[PDB]
DNA sequence: AACTATTTATAAGA
DNA sequence: TCTTATAAATAGTT
């Protein structure tokens, strides 16, 4: 959930 | 196996499915052993032909994925092309 | 190998490192073959004892990780304990 | 879905 | 770091 959220958050911003 | 196979996509759906299940377990078993023998943490994410998800983690998938997100350094990164290049480097 | 080893942590640092390199390549090669034979996309994330990251992806790591984040369906999830339980079930 | 003959991977040597 | 003897994985059959 929140981990899935955090993963996408950091791959995006590249 | 009874015979050497070429690494190329299996067209027979049943064979492919049969191979997929067996080799996936194969792969997860090698990952377990690597993680224990060398004290490493491993996560594995697989999407089959049908875009269905299969996942493995030595201990906890979320722990590994977050540590991944926190990584801030140039590291070793390999793709199929690297492997294939390395297999010419070897041979016999 | 010349001898059957137990799956347990390798104490000799050099041996461990030597094993790590060879088995990781082993593991990535099995993943390459799985991804080609069965038209799968695969990502593999490994942290060694030194918390250094090694990654493999059949094609592109970021593509797989994002598709992971989009996944909302109950799927197969395995850990070391699953594998170990599955092996005790069938030795012969 | 079993079984096994053969291929592949690999532990230990040198 | 190579080489190879032996263990482990698996393709094809049934």
């Amino acid at each position: 959930g929140v981990v899935k959220q955090k993963l996408a958050e950091v791959i995006l911003k590249k | 196996g009874r015979k050497k196979i070429q690494i190329q996509r299996i067209t027979d759906e049943r064979n492919r499915q049969v191979t997929f299940t067996k080799r996936k377990f194969g792969l997860m078993k090698k990952a377990y052993e690597l993680s224990v023998l060398c004290d490493c943490e491993i996560a594995l994410i697989i999407f089959n032909h049908s875009n269905k998800l299969f996942q493995y983690a030595s201990t906890d998938m979320d722990k590994v994925l977050l540590k991944y997100t926190e990584y801030n350094e140039p590291h070793e990164s390999r793709t199929n092309a690297d492997i294939i290049e390395t297999l010419r480097k070897k041979g016999f």
